[PDB]
């Protein structure tokens, strides 16, 4: 089964990042990207989605995992980040709920029509 | 999960609606063709997918198209469709 997200609004970049060895790599959005699109406070977001995972990660570590990916081979898709930075970034786990909140529709393609 | 990638679809010479598409890197041209048919409410095989005005094979994955034609280009990958 294949899952497709459709939106008439450009999509936020999706980052594939391992936060725990036990979990392996997972998909995330940068929380600041989410908050900017909605013009929503961190506070209101966390209150409305108390069970969506948010984790903090070193920008340096973030940069290494993202640049490793062939899909981030364009300098423009990385220029907002600094490879040596010790700042922490917040990642929000990339769920259907978030996709929906941000205005998209999620469709499922099955073997038949 | 597996890597996701971002597409933007464009009609070329009955229109879409939501032209930005996120899918799995393993999604294939044939799968996208059918999902598009569903959204446009068409029978099967009425949408072909193209890059730079050439038809993409049904078995090609979105990741291949990216690496072969979009490498080092800014996201999203631009594809076109005909009805």
């Amino acid at each position: 089964v294949f899952e497709f997200e459709f939106s008439e609004t450009p999509l936020l970049p999706c980052y594939n990042i391992q936060v725990s060895v036990a979990q392996g790599p997972r998909n995330w959005l940068l929380l600041s990207d989410v908050l900017k699109k909605l013009k929503m406070s961190s506070r209101i977001f966390r209150c409305n989605f108390p069970n969506v995972e948010i984790v903090t990660i070193a920008e340096a570590e973030f940069y290494r995992q993202v640049s490793a990916s062939l899909l981030f081979s364009c300098s423009k898709d990385l220029e907002a980040f600094n490879p040596e930075s010790k700042e922490l970034l917040d990642l929000v786990e990339f769920t259907n709920e978030i996709q929906t909140l941000l205005g998209s529709s999620v469709e499922w393609l099955h073997p038949s029509d | 999960t597996r890597e996701q990638l971002n597409l933007c679809l464009e009609r070329l010479s009955s229109v879409l609606q939501n032209k930005y598409v996120r899918c799995s890197v393993r999604a294939e041209v044939r799968h996208l063709r059918r999902v598009l048919c569903h959204r446009l409410m068409l029978n099967p095989q009425h949408v072909q997918l193209l890059f730079d005005n050439e038809v993409l094979p049904d078995h090609m994955t979105m990741k291949q198209i990216w690496l072969s034609r979009w490498f080092g280009k800014p996201s999203p990958l631009l594809l076109q469709y005909s009805v």
